[PDB]
């Protein structure tokens, strides 16, 4: 029905410019102002500004001056957020909103001098005693930017899975993922972790070998 | 702009109970307040509008009251899936502003961690690095201390400790502890220990292996 | 007659006051109200005094005129001359209170006519001072109820209710309710006491301003597409169904 | 600058309990964390330095632990006078940075408000103003609703509701509700009521007066 | 002892300048950098900058370039914070700090166009009785913020509630409660002494029965 | 004689190798140590072979020379010829290990001399692989302890304890501890393993860098007044008192 659908996650270097799109459906676009909101770590939700969808006239908040531009393609029911001279402070999730009941899904922007880097994936198998269950895992190391997906046996294993938030070390991300399964499953059968890294268009798979 | 003071900024409550968040405006806002639920990586979700109206698609466990400058929002019959950051929003003015947000957490019975130790994989060693990992799974409360020892001596720096957000199913937390070495360093020592200090026990849970 | 001077009165009535004091010292007075001539005496010569008489149905009529000529009171008693049937008090601004009485002489109906011709009709009066109310405006009528504390007129459209309050002191306030739970469609409004304006908003967006004027009129003015600013000019509501229109 | 992520942002606990606050740094800070207590109208006060050293002048109910990036601070045997905002500070770098703070509140047994209503004074009335005041004293929890009625009708605008800070002794809150009118508005009506709805009852405590005296 | 003592509260209009002092005693001033920290309601503590007490060289946090300057009178062991082109966002408490163990008491800065205005003080007495009787003073229409209601010269403080001020039409209104045994009033006299330093006013109001 | 071709050895000593094969087909070797004459025969003709002698006190001396001529192993046995008293291994790179042996073939004491002349002396050794340790540097001596895992040398000054760890692999790390509770005076420090530097701070302020060099020296350098930058030049610690004064 009524949707705000935003553009995908963005990686830029400091100094650069970024453009986030917000595509509306299911109502007359010019009947609501479009609001833009910044989600920053620990800084809740903040109004950046809004734009009159009929006139194109933008009104920015004080903290969003100079390097911020709100624009429109009314015929395409699309609003745009353009941020220039990107700084580390601009690393955040950006949202479009109209009325009280419509929100975009968020667009995450990373400003960083790091280059895109695929993950190495290493198995965590118990070193050479087994109990009634076995906890296994994968270490996803040395990737950038931060977004990855760790999937166990193609989703067969989802219930006893823990996804550990990534941290920076040596300018690159490390995350890990755990699964616990009965001694009857492994190493009797097979458990494999599958790791995707959208920014590098990569998927990589690792089988948990015993002993 | 109209300032919205949200209180408390955080809360921890047992399931089935009732929690109440307040929002104080800097002027009368004519009952134009709405409340949103925000889970990580999903867009904000309208629960209440016009102070007390329940938006369709949501349980009547969500409610709101107030007028003038002073408002509240409440969750009855607290469920484990209600974990989220909740925000008030005033829309009396074109310059809409948000409260600072409330993290809602579940208080539950104390749980000891399951701790598992993993030596570096063959493949990681063959590349020339050596990461040691301990998984501390399904504990409560969240606060936990991990201590690494090499040949019996504490190593404090170079440790990556990542907590999950609260499980929406058992209201527990898990933590991954990763110590990154070179292969060279790893092969200079024999004993590797991770010590887990949690209030559940006065004695650490210790996991140790000898290369 | 070159012997009695007519002075015009509130309610456009006219009373002749004798030039000369009668044999007992009191000026004799004559008026013809609803073609029924009435006479009285007063020790004043300005017009002020009581005039009485009977109608075709043996009804006793009495027209008390204010000392300052600022007000006429017309009272209708039964043939007895005691039990009061009705009373109309008419001010020089053309404002008029008309009351009908019952067995005890308690008020059974009341009509307040404002200077401008708009009226409040109170009927169906319970004995706690609640009952039925109607507001006659220029072009249309509003219907509602009253208490000892305030008169409330109500206009409904779909799930939306507009309640117009008139306090004892005469102060107007207006409220909107809507039982609709959807933000997309719920009508909500705020009342600005300073400019006597109800602003309706839907899904965060201002849609229209209803102004309740000192002329006892209602104006409507639309906001632009985005609800930033009024467009065009306000228009006075000539018909009830136009108010309802504004609640859709 | 190093980010210091302090958790939780707010704590509520019963007297005699142990509360723990964490602070996670964006890199190793080499045990160079200190913890401060900040009370209204004062400089912050050092409690803990170098992770776990207790600064002279403070009880050994205050503690701290941690290494690398991860640190914790505890108050044991929580007392009513421990109400404060607490902050972590990293000083590994010259560019010292703070955690976001933890507001520590006391959880106590529920208490109903004592409510008092006050008509405008003669002196205020002389000067064109008319403020009606209700005091709601010594209640818990903090959440409360006051609704003003004039001649029985809700008045939602023009209400000043101000809550005290949590009481450093009895851990209650108190609140003042002020409706300010003009003299002329005040004299348009007779009945003035403040209704207090609190978790201590499904029915509001109501206080009321008439200008009829 | 070692003390850092900061200069008193300031009210300024937009576009003006303010200069806050921090006087250090009890130690060799040049042995420690001085830190300045901003505290606004809605933020915690944010480092604005620091200054090398020996060299005079300041280092500013990212958010505090342009309008802010740190300076020194080393011989007087005094460090100064300057802010030009004052804006509403500069309404805050500002603190100086040295080492880990020394803080100033804070300097409150209010930037506003409103002018200093003495409170009107009204009595809150019962209209025309159990164990205790609650009285108050309504303190209305003043600016800037800080006022101290003193009851019976501090004799009664145990039972006093200070209700924080709230702005209404550009001026502050605050209130104060006190509860006494019903026997002591109106038998004995209770008075509120309201001090508003910025307007040089102290108004005493005696609470008469009615 | 020129019947033998002589060759200098690790330590300071020359072994003569019979230029030709002896009467029994092998190479005869003679060396001079502790004014003793040692003799042996070997299949090798570079100086690699075992020599023996007996002392005046009927100690057996045995000089095993490595194939590479890079290491001498000199053993002292008592009269039996089996029970070992001491063993020194000396490499050509000026390095060494001397051990004094006890009954049951147990080491009672051990001296590691590094190439540079600095030494590590292990004494009062126990079954748990623990005991007393001492580090002899150029100018001063450090005293501490050892375990199977690491040697710890310790310098104390007031409430301050400085511990210098040497892992079994030879890795150096340093810790500072201070029981002082006051921020104003507590000595604290962080160890940079990359630069082998312990940076001491007091009350948030850097005071000095102690650098533990690969040449087994300790240097000190003070920071400026505000602890923003190192001042002057690093200075070598010549004496123990200097280390202690750095902890005050």
């Amino acid at each position: 029905q009524i949707q705000l659908v935003q553009s995908g996650p963005e990686l830029k270097k400091p100094g650069e410019t970024v453009k986030i799109s917000c595509k509306a459906s299911g109502y007359t676009f010019t009947d609501y102002s479009m609001y833009w909101v910044k989600q920053a770590p620990g800084k809740g939700l903040k109004r950046m500004g809004w734009i009159n969808t009929e006139t194109g006239e933008p009104t920015y908040a004080d903290d969003f001056k100079g390097r911020f531009a709100l624009s429109l393609d009314t015929s395409a029911s699309t609003a745009y957020l353009h941020i220039s001279n990107l700084k580390n402070e601009d690393t955040a999730t950006y949202f479009c909103a109209r009325g009280l009941d419509s929100w975009g899904q968020g667009t995450s922007v990373t400003v960083s001098s790091a280059k895109t880097t695929p993950p190495s994936v290493y198995p965590l198998a118990p070193g050479c005693t087994t109990g009634s269950s076995v906890t296994l895992g994968c270490l996803v190391k040395g990737y950038f930017p931060e977004s990855v997906t760790v999937t166990w046996n193609s989703g067969s294993l989802s219930s006893s899975v823990h996804t550990f938030p990534a941290l920076l070390q040596s300018g690159l991300y490390t995350m890990s993922s755990s699964v616990t399964v009965p001694s009857s499953t492994w190493p009797s059968q097979t458990v494999t972790c599958s790791v995707a890294h959208p920014a590098s268009s990569t998927t990589v798979d690792k089988k948990l070998e015993p002993s | 702009d109209i300032q919205m003071t949200q209180s408390p900024s955080s809360l921890s409550a047992t399931l089935g109970g009732k929690v109440t968040i307040t929002c104080k405006a800097s002027q009368d806002i004519n009952k134009y307040i709405a409340w949103y639920q925000h889970k990580p990586g999903k867009g904000p979700r309208l629960l209440i509008h016009y102070t007390s109206t329940l938006q369709p698609g949501n349980p009547s466990r969500f409610s709101g009251s107030g007028s003038g400058r002073d408002y509240s929002f409440s969750i009855s019959n607290l469920e484990a899936e209600d974990i989220a950051i909740y925000y008030c929003l005033q829309y009396d003015n074109l310059q809409r502003t948000f409260g600072g947000g409330t993290k809602v957490e579940i208080k539950r019975a104390d749980a000891a961690p399951t701790v598992s130790i993993f030596p570096p994989s063959s493949e990681q060693l063959t590349s020339g690095g050596a990461s040691v990992v301990c998984f501390l799974n399904n504990f409560y409360p969240k606060d936990i201390n991990v201590k690494w020892k090499i040949d019996g001596s504490e190593r404090q720096n170079g440790v990556l400790n990542s907590w999950t957000d609260q499980d929406s199913k058992d209201s527990t937390y898990s933590m991954s502890s990763t110590l990154t070495l070179t292969k060279d360093e790893y092969e200079r020592h024999n004993s590797y220990t991770c010590e887990a200090t949690h209030k559940t026990s006065t004695s650490p849970i210790v996991k140790s292996f000898n290369r | 007659e070159k012997n009695s001077v007519s002075v015009d009165l509130p309610g456009e009535m006219k009373v002749l006051v004798s030039k000369e004091k009668n044999k007992d010292g009191k000026y004799d007075l004559i008026a013809t109200v609803d073609k029924l001539e009435l006479k009285g005496t007063s020790d004043k010569n300005n017009g002020a005094g009581v005039l009485e008489g009977v109608k075709a149905d043996k009804s006793k009529v009495k027209l008390t005129i204010s000392d300052d000529l600022g007000q006429t009171t017309l009272e209708v008693f039964k043939e007895d001359g005691k039990t009061l049937v009705s009373k109309k008090v008419t001010s020089k601004d053309k404002s008029s209170t008309e009351e009908k009485f019952n067995e005890k002489g308690e008020v059974s109906e009341k009509i307040i006519t404002r200077a401008d011709g708009t009226r409040l009709e109170y009927t169906g009066i319970k004995s706690d001072g609640s009952g039925k109310a109607k507001e006659v405006l220029k072009g249309f009528i509003l219907e509602g109820r009253f208490t000892a504390e305030k008169t409330t007129l109500v206009v409904k459209e779909g799930t939306v209710t507009l309640s117009k309050d008139i306090s004892k002191s005469g102060e107007v306030s207006v409220e909107l309710q809507d039982t609709d739970s959807s933000a997309a469609t719920k009508k909500t409004a705020a009342w600005n006491s300073g400019t006597s304006t109800l602003t309706i908003t839907v899904n965060s967006k201002k849609t229209k301003d209803l102004v309740f004027t000192k002329e006892n009129t209602i104006t409507v003015q639309q906001y632009d597409s985005n609800g930033v600013k009024l467009e065009g000019s306000a228009v006075e509501i000539t018909k009830l169904d136009e108010i309802k229109n504004a609640l859709k």
